């Protein structure tokens, strides 16, 4: 078990034997572009590295096998990364998003630990045996901060230093080592930022840093070298290898570097998701992003109410809490030209339209269970009947309101007609109605019809691309891009009141979150909201978000109130379409290619 | 990513002086060094001088050593090249170049400024 050095340079993570020389070759990796930060798990014999050109964090065994991209979403510049080898967690710092995030070595249960008051955090060093994490911030007045490995107890450890890199922990002597890139020095301190000593003051430009036994190894971008020296006096310097320009990270791969123990290593602290280390040598259970910790301090609960705004290449989730949690990009693959989204709160599964692939797809929030429900046919918008478990959606090609089941089997075409172009759709199954836009040439309109295409009337005629609906407020909302404004009305058609119409360029989406009206401006790249109770007024939620496509609010499904709808219990006995009448009973109906039968429930052909 | 904007420079008599400026915008916290290059109408790119982003280290080529003085502003994100004892051999287009700790060798370039020395 011979100790050796490992360093990243361009697209090569390479190995340099310390004692004598052997295996001075690169680690056989396939798709590396710009390797940066490095760490390892010595018992699993695996290496972990980041990539800026790819915006990824990958892991692979020492022989290049089992190369997998652990983190591949929501990364901008992961210049720092470290491995919790006891709790088996992966920490990293991003200077583009300015946040320190944690997950597992597998990659699941990604959580943001620090996100406030961060100014470009880069170097990262962990100490799970004591429950502390240390990092360096390169922003205005750079500094070195310490926090508990769950994000709490964050203080400033070194305030006077310059831009620090190569933060390395000597666990035996209990000391910190780092390099000052502005004064071009190598310094050390104790675990509290005190007893500060200057290890080396005459080096050209030390950059990366690591420590092993009584020796300190550093890189030099001026001399383009890897050197080592006595960690105490700073002398007995030898050049390990030269002609190495722009070596990003460097470290010693040896078991003695990863010792210690906490409860997370023994039993994962009996936590459901994350086990994070805290002082002193203790632990607390952590949850995925947007998840909350239950009363047992062990299990995590997914968020029940939230927002979902999707752009051309991503689908994101917003959460409103007092701590102002950051938005999360849902790790769903094969997202090309997204145009609409919806969500089923019963099975808790997300649905969306993909225009490029030209299909409607569903998947869980973590990305699992990818299922294609319909696949020429150009779907435009969609809306879910969560009671009949149906999806109503318009087609841009056939110009038709078509309805399909969640399992993919079509119930049939509900609306069709010449000189008709139905685009946006929203369903109100509590009242058995559906509202949609009809963009006829030189004649737009907003129409309502029953969930079977009958009782088709015209609601809004003159003065005019997305509809929102709220039954609690009894209000219908829409937004026009030509006139560039947003309007509201009642479900019956009365009180057509114009909302805030100024400072709007190109509205695309609308939803109702509690007593608020969220809408997205695509060209202005904004997510805003209007207070529905008329108290706080117009407010900007987020600015400069490109390629926006849709937004969808999600309230928690009260299953007690859900089971009360007669359309939900075996579809009210109706094959196909169940309709709710004024009195509250049900009445069956069917698409245009079928006809109701004697039992007033089933349907079929005719002759 | 970093964007550089060169400014200053023009028609200057022989034996005079002229101060060049280079404004860095973007991820300037990640800047390692800033180097000045120049392109003559005949010769190709020539390396002139470099300075670390903290101003602690500096390097001048022997072609301009003793005359030119590369520096960084005391606050702003700009670097200056003070050119003294100008010769007709210095007539060229001067380029600012940034090398960052992130992305490493990837050089972010500016558009450069034209400098002419008449005699
Ligand atoms: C509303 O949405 C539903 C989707 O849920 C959609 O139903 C689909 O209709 C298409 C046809 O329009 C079906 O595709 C057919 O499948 C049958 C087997 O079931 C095939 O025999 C058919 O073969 C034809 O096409 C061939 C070319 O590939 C020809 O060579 C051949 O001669 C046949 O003409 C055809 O492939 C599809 O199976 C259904 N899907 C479901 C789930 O039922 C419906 O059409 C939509 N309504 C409108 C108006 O668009
Ligand atoms: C060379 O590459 C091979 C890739 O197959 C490496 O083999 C792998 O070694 C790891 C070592 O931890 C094995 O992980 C273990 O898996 C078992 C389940 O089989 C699990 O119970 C343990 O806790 C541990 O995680 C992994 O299974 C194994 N894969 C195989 C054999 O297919 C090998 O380690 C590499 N060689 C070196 C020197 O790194
Ligand atoms: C690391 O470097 C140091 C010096 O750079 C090496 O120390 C060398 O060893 C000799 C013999 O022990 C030292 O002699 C000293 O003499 C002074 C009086 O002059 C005395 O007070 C000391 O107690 C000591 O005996 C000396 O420090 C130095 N030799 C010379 C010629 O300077 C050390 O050996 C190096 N470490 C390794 C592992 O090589
Ligand atoms: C699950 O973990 C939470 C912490 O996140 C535990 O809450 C803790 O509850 C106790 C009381 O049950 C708190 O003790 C308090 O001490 C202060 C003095 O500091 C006193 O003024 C209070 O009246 C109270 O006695 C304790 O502070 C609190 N923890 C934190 C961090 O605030 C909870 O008890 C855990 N669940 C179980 C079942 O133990
Ligand atoms: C490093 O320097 C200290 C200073 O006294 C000395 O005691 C120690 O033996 C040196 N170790 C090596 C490996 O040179
Ligand atoms: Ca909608």
């Amino acid at each position: 078990p011979e100790a050796f050095l490992l360093f990243s340079r361009r697209a090569d993570i390479r190995r340099i034997s310390l004692e004598t020389n052997n295996n001075n070759v690169a680690i056989p990796l396939t798709g590396v572009k710009e390797a940066s930060a490095l760490d390892f798990d010595v018992t699993d014999n695996r290496i972990y590295w980041t990539d800026i050109s790819l915006k990824t964090i990958s892991r692979a065994f020492m022989n290049g096998s089992a190369l997998e991209h652990v983190v591949e979403f929501g990364l901008d510049y992961p210049e720092g990364m470290a491995v919790d080898w006891l709790g088996k967690n992966l920490y990293w710092a991003d200077t583009g998003t300015n946040r320190i995030e944690v997950s597992k070595l597998d990659g699941q249960h990604r959580q943001v630990l620090v996100w406030k008051d961060l100014d470009s955090p880069r170097a990262l060093a962990l100490d799970p045996a004591e429950g502390f994490m240390y990092w360096t911030e390169w922003g205005g007045k750079p500094k070195i901060d310490r926090a508990a490995m769950d994000g709490s107890e964050r203080t400033t450890l070194v305030p006077n230093v310059g831009r620090a890199n190569g933060l390395t922990i000597d666990y035996a002597k209990r000391r910190l080592y780092w390099t000052d890139l502005d004064t071009n020095l190598i310094e050390s301190s104790n675990m509290l930022g005190l007893n500060r000593e200057v290890i080396a003051d005459d080096l050209p430009h030390p950059f990366g840093l690591t420590q092993y036994q009584d020796y300190i190894y550093w890189t030099d971008w001026s001399r383009r070298s890897i050197e080592r020296a006595n960690k105490t006096s700073g002398q007995n310097r030898t050049i390990i290898q030269g002609h190495l320009d722009y070596v990003m990270d460097i470290l010693v791969f040896h078991s003695s570097r990863q010792s210690g123990w906490n409860e997370c290593a023994s039993s994962n602290g009996h936590c459901s998701h994350l086990c994070l280390a805290v002082p002193v040598g203790g632990f607390v259970c952590g949850c995925p992003a947007h998840y909350s910790l239950n009363a047992d301090n062990r299990t995590c609960s997914a968020p029940t109410t939230f927002l979902l705004f999707s752009q051309k290449s991503a689908i994101n989730r917003m959460v409103i809490d007092e701590q102002q949690s950051p938005d999360i990009i849902l790790p769903i693959h094969s997202l090309r030209n997204v145009r609409a989204i919806d969500y089923d709160p019963l099975d808790k599964q997300l649905y969306w339209i993909d225009s490029r692939q030209n299909m409607i797809r569903k998947a869980q929030e973590d990305g699992s269970q990818g299922f294609t429900v319909v696949v020429e046919i150009q779907p435009y918008d969609l809306s879910i009947d969560i009671y009949s478990r149906y999806i109503y959606w318009t087609c841009e090609a056939t110009n038709v309101i078509n309805v399909t089941r969640l399992d993919g089997r079509s119930v049939g075409v509900v609306l069709k007609g010449e000189q008709d172009r139905p685009r946006a759709v929203v369903v109100n199954p509590e009242k058995g109605y559906m509202y949609f836009t009809n963009l006829q040439e030189r004649s737009p309109k907003i129409e309502r019809a029953a969930l079977d295409g009958t009782e088709r009337e015209v609601l809004f005629f003159s003065g005019l691309i997305a509809l929102a609906l709220d039954s609690r407020l009894g209000k219908l909302f829409w937004a026009d891009s030509d006139l560039r404004r947003i309007e509201s009305s009642d479900l019956s058609g009365a009180n057509r009141i114009v909302l805030e119409d100024s400072n709007i360029l190109q509205p695309v989406g609308l939803t109702v979150f509690e007593n608020w009206l969220y809408w997205i401006d695509k060209q202005q790249q904004m997510i805003e909201k209007i207070d529905m109770t008329g108290r706080e007024g117009r407010t900007k939620v987020q600015a400069r978000i490109a390629q926006l496509s849709d937004i969808h609010a999600v309230k928690e499904l009260n299953l007690q109130e859900y089971r009360q709808h007669p359309c939900a219990q075996d579809n009210g006995g109706c094959s196909h379409i169940c309709l709710v009448k004024g009195d509250g009973t049900t009445r069956c109906s069917c698409p245009m290619h079928l006809v109701l039968l004697q039992d007033e429930l089933s349907c079929g052909a005719a002759a | 990513e970093v964007q550089l904007q060169e400014s200053g420079g023009g028609l200057v008599q022989a034996g005079g002086s002229l101060r060049l400026s280079c404004a860095a915008s973007g991820r300037t916290f990640s800047i390692y060094t800033i180097g000045w290059f120049r392109q003559a109408p005949g010769k190709e790119r020539e390396f002139v001088a470099e300075i670390t982003w903290s101003g602690g280290s500096t390097y001048y080529a022997d072609s301009v050593k003793g005359r030119f003085t590369i520096s960084r502003d005391n606050a702003k994100n700009t670097v200056y090249l003070q050119m003294n004892s100008l010769k007709p051999e210095d007539t060229a287009v001067y380029y600012c170049a940034a090398i960052t700790y992130t992305r490493g060798i990837y050089k972010y370039w500016g558009q450069g400024t034209q400098v002419t020395v008449s005699s």
